[PDB]
């Protein structure tokens, strides 16, 4: 999926946030790996 | 010259901020934000 620049902290186990509680959540004992990188040149376009 | 204010005799829902809140940096000490609406607080001091 795609997230916003400020929401880096939100996609992580155990904390709060709009994205966790309403959009994408993880278990309290999650195992795995999380990667996040900017794609401004990829997803953004003129006019938004 | 940080500004200080004392607050009392009111209701302190925190979800109401998230209608248009924009806080890149958030931190709590000695409490969970989740439980914020489930607690009472004798002294409320706000510094800005």
């Amino acid at each position: 999926f795609v997230i916003r620049g400020d929401e880096v902290r939100q996609i992580a186990p155990g904390q709060t946030g709009k994205i966790a509680d309403y959009n994408y959540k993880l278990p309290d004992d999650f195992t795995g790996c999380v990667i996040a990188w900017n794609s401004n040149n990829l997803d953004s376009k003129v006019g938004g | 010259a940080w500004n200080r204010k004392r607050i009392s005799n009111c209701v302190a829902d925190y979800s109401v901020l998230y209608n248009s809140a924009s806080f890149s940096t958030f931190k709590c000490y000695g409490v969970s934000p989740t439980k914020l609406n489930d607690l009472c607080f004798t002294n409320v001091y706000a510094d800005s």
